[PDB]
DNA sequence: ACCGGGCGTATTTTTTGAGTTATCGAGAT
DNA sequence: ATCTCGATAACTCAAAAAATACGCCCGGT
């Protein structure tokens, strides 16, 4: 009841949409374009919904890869490596909600799950005329995608301090 | 820590030839012999620069004339990393850095790109090193204890690399405590926070002192001021001595009272006297009416607020719902779970809901899209600022006509001093007893100061059971009697010296018997590279023997024969001997890299020595395929 | 019920400060400043009038009282038709004495006779030629007064849309503008049966009138204020705006207009809050289930010991004891600080659902306003 | 200061021998041959253990058994001194001494016994040499010997700077020494140095004490905003300081008319305040919200940080998605993401949690090896953050929870004057605590005073023109430095040479990178550097009048990087030869070496002996009996 | 009312001038 | 060494405009 205001503003739907645009974004980079596995899907809210956070994703240019972006936390004229490692933490609290976008994500012929717990995403042509903060997420989902992609699992994991 | 170089890469100038790699072993003595011409190793300046060397001391006119991309590789404890550098090119250096991580790295790039900059992978180090702390030694202030060029391995004076000059010297001679495991990062933390928590208690001691002593002062002055009270007729005749609780009893009930009135009789009462306090009673009633009509205008102004902030949230939940439509019109009535194979309609039922709450959000959003709302809101808020100003009007009229009647009459002129008397006595008697209230037995500043001063020793104890002095002092024993344990198998002249590192000096001191003396006088090539390698040997052991150490495990030793080789072999086998037995005294977490000249037989068959036919220095590192005369 | 309508239209149009009366000497009156009240009456104009010269020559002297009207009192006529006989249009015509004296010279002839026998009063019915001969055996100066600026009106003919329009003139919300009208005129209905009941004159003062419609218009822009704002009102519950479930529980309880603006306005800001917070993602969805729980736990306690020890008061009292020990109540959560009016705006948010109430019977009593 | 050696006298230890004599030539380079590495460096530690010494330096094996005394006899501005010591034998250091004043002396004493202690001949040496009884004589040996293993050594360019407190104290001292100023400017320096230590911790304290807990200033400020609702205070246009708002306060209360000037612009002022403060405590609320929650997210990682182990290392649990999804399966629901149960379903979302589980052991263990807890400094500034942010917050609440209870049924009679009357009597009694709180004079005035005197003391010192003394001085040195280079030897002598103080060293010039001793080696060039630029340094002294340095050096071995092999060590020579003729026989030059008598006889205006032998044949070998 | 065609228009896409920033060099500590 | 400041060049973003395909409007069935 009291809950209702972040039930609309963390919905699932547009969780689908964010996940969507990271996975679209992912492939667009990887060297063999592989699909990216499923326990990154869980980084995308947890890095994107949160607006600090999202602001080190959307200041760093899209060429200054994921390694640019973690080592902002931690500038002395920043200093918030404590977020750098709350991203974990954060992803370990909203699990319903990514998975709530998965959910919504496949069903919408968003994301086709490959058997071998992978996440291709399909064409399935943009939304039509959403708010320009929706926009920006989106577009942010899409670069941290893209930078996650230019990585290994293992690179990736370790320059976000988490533990699949 | 656990820190290792693995091997050594470059990348030509001319995209023409694969990187060269040049691979060591990990906790092994890595010799690497032969190169007779000795123009300079490159391997030191090679592996600073890639580790973050502020200026590139590759040699100019032989490898940065062909090399591109310096690079090593470092097993870590995060696993084995790849860092590269690019050449400089016609500068002093260059940020541009590529980094690649691995389990085992295996593959390596033909080419390279700037993958990240010289500061973040000095972070990246540093927190590595545990260093990222509150200034603090630094990743690249503990080159002294992992390098040894060719002059500091031997020179009698110079016991620590990059010790040249004032700034340097005085770093190393600060950061010591810290690699020593004295002052531990924690130490330094409680230090700040104490600070901190001291000057939080000086004010808030010198605040209390204050408000205790104003307290005190006027409470002093009770007893009087009850007698002016009960003078001014507020409080009845004190038959008796009085106790300090019901003296302030009787001061706050009188206080407390809505309306108080003065101790005069009414029988006689004048024309002058009943208009005062007729006009007394109409402002009364005016000053209601204007608090009820203030308190009306303040809500309304905040309500004002409130509504424009719940619009912003509606179109909030609107922009972060409207997607919820489309992603509804892409979804099939039904479909396959992704995880259990379901053909159900829990996406598309959850759609649906998302879509009602959309749908209830854009009605109240357009609720009143005629703007009947605000208007009447507006008219009211001009109902109630007129009806304000009407209120005011008519009391700045009462106040006229009582300061009027007042200034013409006297006996209501004494009157109304009076009250005022008897009111400005009930407002200071008020205040004191508020001060007096707040420096309660359990107020809320006497609580605070007793928890700070509870906290201030409590910190001060901590600090205090692990002391600075013992824990170097206890360090520096270890040290000593390793180093001379290590020393008595290696060759100097009388193997029975106790010794002592002398952190300020930054030198060994060896404690003959006829003469405490440093390692600056005693003149032989031999002695002193035998110091070198005790010391530097056993500060690493005790490094590898601590816990959260920040010291890369590895270490460098530029050419250990130079002092002999202007037989003399027999006693290099020794060094390299005892070395070995360093090596593998901890189960080879401890990695040698040594630039030498001694042929192979040297140390042919001694445990925990390799070396290759390959692993040349100086320019064979730079393959001669590349080499065109540039 | 036209009179109604006409002397709604035409007070609406009266100048400030004005006196009116009703059914005295015309159906309509308006007071200025000495005898001879200025009249405004409503024909079915006739020339003759078995009532116009009863009411005339009845009441003209008790209009002769001062501080009613300007002795060249000003004279008009509302007529729902065009026809007007000649008679009555030299009356309207007469704005000068002279040509009053002249047009009353015309009536004595067609109604009472010619000078100086006067053999026409016989002529007339007794009914009317005992009225006609009250009104001309009056100071004949008191006729040029009474006929000194006599006027006519003839609206737009619809006399309901008028009213509406002019109504719609004055600053207010149109969404509204009918009820106003009808309460308005049915205010002038009771009012006249209550002076007629009683057997006295009944009079509608402008200044009674007008006080009247203030007062309406704050209190129809009370209702607006306190919308729902939270739920789309039903468009049955829309011709009145119905506030919301805690605003009616509010009320329920009693308590004082500008409590109930603090306590929407702590609900608006409230609700922002949380938005606001789950847009930077520092709350999600179940960062705020503990407290709703809290929230309604500590509240049934709380209405538990309420019920136990104030139940001597009354039951509205009671419901404002709990009101305000619970947002008074203030306990520090997990370590989001809020602001002041965060509690009071969950507490409210709860009390919209019905899941927390105030009132000991607050289901009972919104189930009779309901009915009510 | 004019002090050079005349001779030298050795007391044997026995009784029947008699003392050793030597006789040097004052004004001239005193040359002395012999065979290097047999004890061959003595005269330099018999010379500083006669001047004095913290420790005897002189060789035990070789030397210190066979003398019972030392003597040294030195020429002087007040005439001839001899100087006696004694060997410890089993002690390091020995008081004991027997001194001598005068002119022009002949006698040579046979038989000494302790005249003097180590204090006062140091203390005489130092008033001699006019120095703050600091600097001291001892201070100045490093210019006076430049023994064997400083003579050609890249890093070592004085005497006894291997130790922190000798190059320090040699480093504070270039700054007298360098004729740039005097003792009495460095004594006001270095109080002048205290006193803005002092200074700034005070001045620290002081702006601690002035500004007050954000409580009472809250106080004050409701006191005040109500004061100016009632229309006696007019309103401020911008934020008024703490005094500024107990003055117009006090005034409000002395006044014996107080009329109310109540309207509906100070209701609506005080209602403008109100929800300005509201939005103020919106967004430090909100601030502060996430400054906490950063600090016990922190909390809760440093926690962990004891809980996983014996050491320091943090733990964080594991996504475990492949577990969490079953977490939530039960016997009601297989699908914990639809929310169904089917037999198919549960083996196909077993098979899926495998392949998860596969996908995360990829990098499962990887990243469980050594977490720590780099986050100290965020947590420090957020801790205090939090600490600031609250106080600032809880002073804002208060203030508006006082604007608002004043429009309840607090003002229902506060607008009438009887109770305007109450209300000023409540300000007249805060007004006390408010003016003892935060306000103080007499801490201001002792910052005051303390910056009045650094004033004077800048103003005595007149600093920012020693260092140009010492530009000019080390520029001379430079320009004489690359004089005496071109007479010797160097590789390079186009490069020039910067005596660079605050290393104690040199900084080689160089076009293609600045370079150091040490960086390049070429033993013959260092030796030509510090020849060179110790030259450079003494004729500077001798430059000016009244310099604490002596006027005399020695070297030892100059020429042991050469063991063709004449011509190096006769520039070098005759380059010495030609500076200390041209300073007029007034800097006393004693070089021991073990060139031939000849190859150092070539240079014309240099003296010596094939005589002079150091080392254990510097004692008569009568003396010599046995080891 | 439903399907299909033709015109209007909001949105996407393209474009573009302004503005913002990662990087580097030099400096300072 | 780390850190800062400033200069630089490249970048991206953001606004405006144009092209676009969509929705709305008009005519016929």
């Amino acid at each position: 009841m009291l809950a209702r205001e972040a039930q609309n503003i963390q919905n699932p739907a547009l969780g689908a949409a964010l996940v969507w645009r990271f996975c679209c974004g992912y492939v667009k980079t990887n060297r063999v374009s592989a699909p990216p596995p499923l326990p990154f899907l869980f980084l995308v809210l947890p890095i994107i919904l949160h607006q600090e956070t999202s602001e080190f994703v959307k200041r760093t240019y899209k060429s200054s890869g994921l390694r640019a972006f973690a080592a902002k936390f931690g500038d002395s004229s920043v200093s918030k490596q404590d977020l750098l490692f709350q991203i974990h933490e954060r992803s370990i609290r909203w699990r319903q909600l990514s998975l709530r976008s998965i959910e919504l994500a496949v069903a919408s012929d968003l994301l086709k799950l490959q058997d071998g717990s992978d996440v291709i995403p399909l064409s399935k042509t943009k939304a039509r005329g959403l708010s320009d903060e929706v926009k920006t997420l989106m577009d942010l989902a899409e670069k941290l995608g893209s930078w996650f992609g230019e990585l290994s699992i293992h690179e990736v994991v370790t320059t976000l301090k988490v533990k699949l | 820590m656990y820190f290792q170089i693995r091997g050594i890469i470059l990348w030509p100038r001319n995209k023409n030839f694969k990187p060269h790699t040049i691979r060591f072993e990990l906790g092994k003595v890595n010799v690497i012999s032969g190169a007779s011409r000795t123009g300079k190793s490159a391997v030191i300046p090679i592996i600073d620069y890639c580790l973050g060397a502020n200026t590139c001391s590759i040699p100019v006119k032989t490898i940065r004339k062909y090399c591109e991309w310096f690079g090593i590789v470092v097993a870590t404890e995060q696993g084995e990393k790849l860092l590269a550098r690019k050449e400089p090119g016609n500068q002093r250096s260059t940020t541009d850095m590529f980094v690649l991580e691995a389990e085992n790295i295996t593959s390596i790039p033909i080419r390279l790109e700037k993958n990240t900059n010289v500061i973040a992978v000095k972070r990246m180090l540093d927190d590595l090193a545990n260093l990222s702390n509150l200034g603090r030694p630094a990743f690249r202030d503990l080159a002294a204890f992992t390098f040894q060029p060719q002059n500091v391995v031997a020179n009698p004076d110079v016991l620590f690399f990059k010790t040249n000059t004032y700034e340097h010297r005085e770093k190393l001679r600060k950061i010591f405590p810290y690699v020593l495991g004295a002052i531990t990062s924690e130490l330094m933390a409680k230090q700040f926070e104490l600070n901190r928590i001291r000057l939080f208690l000086r004010r808030k001691e010198r605040e209390l002192k204050d408000a205790q002593d104003v307290s005190a002062q006027w409470l002093a002055d009770l007893k009087s001021k009850y007698s002016e009270a009960q003078e001014l007729g507020l409080v009845p005749k004190p038959q008796e001595q009085l106790s300090r609780k019901q003296m302030i009893s009787q001061l706050e009930e009188v206080i407390s009272r809505t309306d108080l009135t003065l101790k005069v009789t009414v029988s006689t009462i004048s024309d002058a006297l009943s208009e005062l306090n007729t006009l007394e009673s109409e402002e009364r009633l005016v000053s209601r009416e204007l608090t009820t009509m203030r308190h009306r205008l303040e809500e309304m102004n905040r309500l004002r607020v409130g509504m424009h902030q719940y619009e912003n949230a509606l179109l909030m939940q609107r922009d972060r719902l409207k997607i919820s439509g489309w992603l509804l019109s892409n979804t099939n009535d039904e479909s396959d779970c992704p995880m259990c194979g379901s053909h159900t309609d829990s996406a598309k039922q959850k759609l649906q809901a998302l879509v009602q709450r959309l749908s209830d959000v854009e009605a109240a959003v357009g609720a009143d899209a005629h703007k009947e709302v605000p208007a009447a809101f507006d008219r009211e808020l001009q109902r109630v600022t007129t009806e304000v100003a009407n209120a005011t009007e008519r009391l700045r009229a009462i106040q006229s006509r009582k300061r009027t009647l007042t200034s013409r009459s006297k006996e209501a002129r004494e009157q109304q001093f009076s009250t005022r008397r008897a009111e400005r006595f009930i407002g200071n008697v008020e205040s004191a007893l508020e001060l007096h209230r707040k420096l309660g037995s359990d107020s809320e500043l006497v609580e605070e100061v007793r928890k700070l001063k509870e906290m201030v020793q409590t910190l001060e104890k901590e600090l205090r059971e692990k002391d600075v002095e013992l824990r170097k002092n206890q360090a520096l024993r270890v040290i000593n009697a390793q180093a001379g344990n290590i020393l008595q198998g290696l060759d100097v002249e009388d193997p029975s010296a106790p010794i002592s590192l002398e952190i300020n000096d930054l030198t060994i001191k060896v404690l003959g018997d006829e003469r405490d003396d440093y390692l600056s006088e005693i003149g032989s090539g031999s002695n002193w590279l035998s110091y070198h390698l005790a010391i530097l040997l056993s500060l690493h052991q005790f490094y590898l023997s601590q816990k959260n150490n920040p010291v890369p495990s590895f270490l460098i030793l530029d050419q250990p024969s130079q002092v002999y080789f202007p037989e003399d072999v027999e006693a290099v086998r020794r060094a390299f001997k005892a070395m070995g037995n360093v090596v593998i005294k901890e189960k080879g977490k401890l990695q040698l890299i040594v630039l030498d000249h001694a042929p192979r037989e040297v140390w042919g068959e001694i445990d925990g020595v390799v070396g290759l036919p390959e692993w040349r220095d100086g320019i064979k590192l730079v393959p001669m395929e590349w080499l065109t005369g540039v | 019920s036209l009179q109604f309508t006409l002397l709604t239209h035409l007070l609406l149009q009266a100048p400030e400060g004005s006196l009116c009366s009703l059914e005295v000497l015309d159906d309509v009156a308006q007071e200025n400043n000495s005898g001879d009240i200025k009249f405004i009456q409503s024909a079915s104009a006739a020339d003759r009038a078995k009532s116009l010269w009863k009411t005339l020559s009845n009441w003209i002297d008790l209009a002769t009282s001062p501080d009613f009207e300007v002795e060249k009192a000003i004279f008009e006529l509302y007529v729902s038709r065009p026809v007007e006989g000649s008679i009555v249009k030299k009356f309207n015509e007469a704005k000068t004495p002279e040509d009053a004296q002249e047009a009353i010279t015309h009536a004595r002839t067609e109604l009472w006779g010619d000078s100086p026998h006067f053999t026409l009063k016989d002529g007339i019915s007794k009914e009317i030629s005992k009225y006609v001969e009250k009104v001309f055996t009056a100071d004949q100066n008191l006729l040029q007064r009474l006929i000194c600026n006599f006027q006519l009106t003839l609206g737009s003919g619809s006399p309901q849309a008028d009213l509406e329009a002019c109504v719609r003139s004055h600053p207010v919300s149109p969404s509204k503008v009918s009820d106003i009208t009808n309460y308005l005129c049915g205010k002038v209905k009771r009012h006249i049966d209550m002076l007629l009941e009683a057997e006295k004159p009944a009079v509608i003062a402008r200044d009674d009138f007008y006080t009247w419609y203030k007062a309406y218009v704050q209190k129809i822009d009370r209702q607006m204020v306190l919308s729902s704002r939270a739920q789309a009102p039903v468009k049955e519950k829309a011709q009145e705006y119905l506030p919301d479930k805690f605003v009616q529980q509010l009320e329920i309880i009693g308590l004082p207009y500008e409590e109930i603006l603090g306590a929407i306005s702590d609900y608006l800001m409230a609700s922002f809050d949380r938005t606001d917070w789950a847009a930077r993602g520092e709350v999600d969805e179940t960062s705020f289930d503990d407290l709703d729980t809290a929230l309604q736990r500590t509240w049934k306690n709380k209405q538990r010991i309420c019920g136990l020890t104030h139940s001597e008061k009354s039951e509205q009292d009671q419901g404002k004891l709990l009101y305000f020990e619970c947002m008074q109540f203030n306990i520090p959560l997990q370590a989001m600080s809020p602001p002041s009016h965060f509690i009071p705006g969950c507490y409210h948010i709860l009390a919209d659902s019905l899941a927390v109430g105030w009132h000991p019977n607050y289901t009972t009593q919104l189930k009779n306003k309901k009915v009510a």
